[PDB]
């Protein structure tokens, strides 16, 4: 008579490796890296902002293609290659550590600063930002001297930030295309701008010279900004060349902010995006995207681990 | 395997065996039966799932951009910043073939274990009555019907019954 | 366990063992006695102690402060270094989870070996005087008074001593 | 007759981890995260310097808050919230960048730099660096023009670092509250101090101008730094608005900082810091701050990970 | 070991033994003799070279420089970078040394297996005919020439031949 | 009768470590920590570059010492101490970001720029600059006013990118002396630089003054640099101080660059390199420099990890 004991197989068993042998047959096994993307941006549940033509800092200035979103509201923001920051050619300094603090600030809320102005004019406006006619950047103020060649009178204006959370303020400086240009502007003398807190301090000349047309401009609008602590003052000492605050912005809570080119879609839900879309997945590892931001699996850089998830398959000779 | 068995004094699978990973194979004189073990079979399942209930993992930590595929940042900073993406991505890439690495070696080894269990169990069970054959199965030198089969399945056979018999059967 | 012992076919332990982790319980004709077998006690004692050793390990490598807590740094520095940051805690937080958690699974492995290492010494050392009754205990077909059990614990039991009493005994 | 294998158990015992089961019980184990803290920093045998509230870049220039440290000496640099690293207004430039120098430096050792002046005034004081009457920076000189409203002359100053290892350099620059206030101080034009050494080039002009009232004072004075290399020299080109260097300051050899809110204890010892206290711990991992500094465990996201230092544990049914 | 062999109910090795890991050492009547085993020690060889192959890999992945031994980079971000490669090698410091003492505790037991396995084996060919001594030998209680002996080593040995010889040598 | 099972042994065994003892005695062990160093560059097989006494930024602009360097092109890019950047006394502005551009280039390709002069002179030497007579940047062109104090007219110029990669453009100040010697080399007046393209926005003005003799020289050449996308423009408003491009850059495809201080090595292949040589291993660890670039063994801290490769050796007693 006899009894047996034995252990299952398949004729299509699965490779893995092990520490000591490479492609070992095994019953069954199951991958630990995701291969898969879904090509949108699963939002299902997250207030959402696609900025679409508006640049991310162009919601604290105020060009027209930023008018919607002066005041935005966000847990998920959106940047696209086709959003730009400006109408009158310019750019920021330190333009990335402020694309840092709005991607995370849950939008931004809006407030008067209450400069009030005298001798001078405060409607400086271009063809470059157009709002029906030429106009300007809606948060800003383009101030000159009242009357082409005239002095610009060394004014200094004050803004408390009487809030509990810090202010962000941000002002221009205008390079005229020459200094005959600087003088119908804002009259001659080599105009100065004095920017102080508690905190900061600063300093900034006008560069009149001849530049490369952007928009249809050879002049350039030099954006800085700062972050007044509550309780704080901020004062601006200056005398042309002058791009000024209107209003100042305060974070509204918290939020991410991602790049992408593939279209929202509140049908799926996810915490793991790139830019060609969303990670879903409960695997440990991915090989999609080294730069994905959220909540996401480890990227390694293999394509497939596959994990043993049964006994080693010895087939039936 | 580490422990001889799943492809060790065994070395053979059973593709017939399709509603367990561990099962008995007996003839005795009514023909042939073969039959799953299913507490063993759990014990490997449990185990294994119990693996995969840790590594299916979900991490919290939310990561946030920090350079820029529209507007590249700063040359420095981003020579920095890839370097330390590139070094993380180099850990994790060890961390992960190493980890599946020795999850599929013990994995082997614990299934492996699990029969080696099941097979000492059954030659405890019956005694002094049956002999190794020294590729899995047990020669019974008394006779043992169906029934007798499946109180050893079932780990009820009792030993005293055919101790007496069988023995006489092995010695002379 | 892998071996099948601290909660396999023995499946249970002795809260009266107090002196040591692995143990003799013996029945004979003066009563019932329990001691202690410090030698596989001290293999386990030893062994896990020794992952303690290199565990409980203090690192010679000073870092410094990259950032301050009274006065930010700039924001993209700051950014740049609280993502380096979280990263290396996302690493060391994995690698000591999976450190713990494979210990710890070899750990109650090296403790169930050596359960099962002191049981097959003993029954090498019983030859063919006694069976295996299926759950830690040797049936020993012969008189075993206090004298001969402790011959077993001490290692200095003859197994020719009682070898025709006893295989008699077994068979007829 | 009978023998009996058997192990040890107990009703009390602790649930840990494997790789294949959360909670096993086993019947001893011990923890491997470091919870508790000690809410002191136990600087037993070791030199401390506790800033208090001298602020540590103040060391280098000397407002009041720093006169008993312009020369100290340390293994362990401690700052304090209340500390301030200035009297007058003012800000350092790469100010962190040198507040890092300073913690590992092990102290400062001064040196006269012997800049001797001519046709101006060297006293300049002021009622922030109160010193019984009004005073100014220990280690600086507050340069005017001789008389009110009087031209600076145009001056050159050098300092040739004599010693084996690099000197600490510092200046300032007085930005005045107005091109009229700068005038009365050094004379009209627009002045420049140009600084130049065998592996530095920089230049700087003042910034007048009203800014926010700090320590009753709308000026501002700008300082900046930089390393000679042994037998290198340091070249001052300056006409005005300049905070120059009185003395240099060079390293005495290497130390620890940390910033912190809590006592100095000398009854026990400890080499992993934060700002509340002291990481005493032999464990691998620790759950208390991420930003600890020193020798420490590695800061870990779990608040316990239980090493099983026994066997599994099935009790006595 | 975790198997309780190769410094366990064995312990000692031969170092006359040396042309296999593994052999059959043997004293019947024309004297003693010493062999090797192919099988197992080409089994242990291949597991440990295959650790090997494994191990020692060369990455793919370029570094390049992010700041200069000949012209300091700047203070503030050479510490960020100082502190980032400090961490890094933290890590794989701990990584280097937990995998070298993982894979030596485990290659260990692996050779201790082969070990086991192998003596079980013989113990499950040689049957009834043969008693275990305790010290890795099977007393063979029937006459076992060369000729036999080399029927254990090539594994050709059959038990029924000497089957009712041994055991009556072996009862009475 | 007696048949025996055993394993083997040797007289001279291995310690090694385990998770459970510390210097355990194995049959053999392997080394899995690089210790050997090979002391040249081992270059077998690679178009190799030794800049030698030419400083990697010194490509771009061209010092004598730099002129068989103006087109380099290769795979590996070595840099030496004795290298030097510059003749007439002068520094870079952001210059390891340009190095760490110029490392990966695999050499550059130069093309005239095509600026053509007017009312000025364009041939500006200098001593420190020697090829046979006193010359200057072969790269660069120094420009004046066209006799000893006359005006300079402000001129604008303008380069596009008419190539499918971005261009380097590198441009300098001259700041001189004193504003005497400004005054007889470019004329009087606040002298001002501007540059523009469509992403890039910045101004420089002269700081004339004394500094530290070096070459002979108290004058020192400001040199900065941006990239030219494809199809842009660089736009370049001026009144003097300044040392224009002839030259722009283009980058040649891909390399990697070292700094080492031992010599090139054709008969040996390495992809693991530091200033003290290659490390040729194929290891997974190595303990000789954690600075190595390219593909390396990682770096760690300990000098050795002994890798069983045979079973525990227990010995003939
Ligand atoms: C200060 C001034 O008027 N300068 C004259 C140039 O504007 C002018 O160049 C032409 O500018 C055209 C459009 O320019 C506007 C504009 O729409 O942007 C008209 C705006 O009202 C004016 N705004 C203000 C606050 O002064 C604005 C501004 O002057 C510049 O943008 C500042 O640099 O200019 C268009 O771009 C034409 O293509 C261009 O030729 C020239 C005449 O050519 O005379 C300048 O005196
Ligand atoms: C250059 C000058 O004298 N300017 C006059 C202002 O000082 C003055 O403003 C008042 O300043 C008061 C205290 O100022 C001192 C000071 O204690 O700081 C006096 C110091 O001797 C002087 N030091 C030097 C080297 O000149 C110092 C200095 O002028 C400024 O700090 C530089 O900006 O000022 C106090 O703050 C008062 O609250 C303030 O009104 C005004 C008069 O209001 O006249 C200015 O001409
Ligand atoms: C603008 C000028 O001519 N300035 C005079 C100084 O050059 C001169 O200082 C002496 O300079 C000596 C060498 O100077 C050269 C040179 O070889 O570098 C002559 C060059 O042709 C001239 N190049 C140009 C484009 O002007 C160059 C240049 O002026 C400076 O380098 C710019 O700062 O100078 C050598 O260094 C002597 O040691 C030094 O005394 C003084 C006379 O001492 O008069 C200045 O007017
Ligand atoms: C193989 O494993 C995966 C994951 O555990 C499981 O979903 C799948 O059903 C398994 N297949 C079989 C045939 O067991
Ligand atoms: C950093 O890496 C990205 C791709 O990951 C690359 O496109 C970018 O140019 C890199 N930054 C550099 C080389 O400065
Ligand atoms: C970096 O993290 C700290 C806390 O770890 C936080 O307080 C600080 O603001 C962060 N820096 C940023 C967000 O720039
Ligand atoms: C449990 O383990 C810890 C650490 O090894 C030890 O200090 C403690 O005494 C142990 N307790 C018992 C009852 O063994
Ligand atoms: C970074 O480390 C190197 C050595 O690895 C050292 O020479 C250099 O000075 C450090 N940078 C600092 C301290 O800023
Ligand atoms: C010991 O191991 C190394 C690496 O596997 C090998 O090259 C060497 O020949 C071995 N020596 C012996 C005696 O096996």
């Amino acid at each position: 008579d006899k009894i047996c004991l034995g252990h299952h197989a398949v004729s299509n068993g699965t490779k893995v490796n092990t520490l000591t042998e490479r492609g070992v047959e095994v019953v069954n096994a199951t991958e630990t890296v995701e291969r898969t993307n879904i090509p949108r941006i699963c939002s299902k549940g997250k207030r959402t902002v696609d900025l679409g033509q508006c640049g991310l800092l162009g919601t604290i200035t105020g060009p027209p293609q930023c008018d919607q979103f002066l005041e935005f509201s966000a847990d998920l923001i959106i940047e696209r290659r086709e959003g730009s920051d400006v109408c009158y050619p310019g750019k920021f300094v330190n333009e990335e550590a402020l694309r840092q603090i709005l991607r995370e600030s849950g939008g931004i809320d809006k407030e008067a600063m209450g400069f009030t102005y005298s001798g001078i004019r405060t409607n400086g406006a271009t063809s470059s930002c157009r709002r029906s006619g030429s106009s300007f950047y809606a948060e800003m103020k383009w101030l000159l001297s009242n009357t082409d060649n005239a002095a610009f009178p060394q004014m200094t204006k004050s803004y408390k930030n009487t809030r509990k959370s810090p202010a962000l303020i941000v002002w221009g400086i205008h390079h005229s295309v020459s200094t005959a240009e600087q003088t119908k502007l804002y009259g001659s003398g080599n105009k100065l701008v004095t920017v102080g807190s508690s905190n900061y301090q600063q300093s900034f000349v006008p560069s009149p010279g001849a530049r490369t047309q952007v928009n249809g401009q050879s002049g350039r609008i030099d954006f800085h900004w700062l972050m007044l602590n509550p309780n704080d003052t901020v004062t601006f000492s200056f005398n042309g060349a002058f791009i000024a605050p209107d209003r100042a912005s305060f974070l509204r809570g918290k939020s991410m902010g991602i790049q992408s080119g593939v279209q929202v879609d509140a049908n799926c839900e996810g915490d793991c995006y790139h830019s060609g879309g969303t990670i879903i997945s409960n695997l440990p590892f991915q090989n999609i995207d080294s730069r994905a931001v959220g909540k996401c699996p480890r990227y390694v850089k293999q394509r497939s681990l596959l994990l043993a998830t049964g006994m080693k398959n010895v087939p039936e000779i | 395997g580490l422990f001889g068995a799943i492809a060790g004094f065994i070395e053979n699978g059973w593709e017939g065996l399709i509603d367990g990973w561990y099962g008995f194979r007996h003839q005795n004189a009514q023909g042939e039966g073969t039959a799953a073990d299913y507490k063993s079979t759990q014990s490997a399942i449990d185990q294994i799932t119990g693996k995969l209930n840790r590594l299916i993992e979900k991490t919290n930590q939310q990561f946030e951009l920090i350079d820029n595929e529209f507007n590249e940042v700063e040359k420095q900073i981003g020579n920095v910043i890839n370097w330390t993406r590139d070094s993380i991505t180099e850990v994790w890439s060890y961390n992960a073939e190493l980890l599946v690495a020795m999850e599929n070696q013990h994995t082997i080894d614990l299934a492996d274990s699990e029969m080696d269990k099941l097979y000492e169990r059954v030659k405890r069970q019956l005694r002094e009555n049956a002999e190794e054959d020294g590729t899995g199965c047990f020669e019974i030198f008394h006779k043992c019907d169906d029934d007798c089969m499946a109180s050893i399945r079932n780990n009820t056979y009792d030993h005293s019954k055919y101790r007496e018999e069988a023995m006489q059967n092995r010695i002379q």
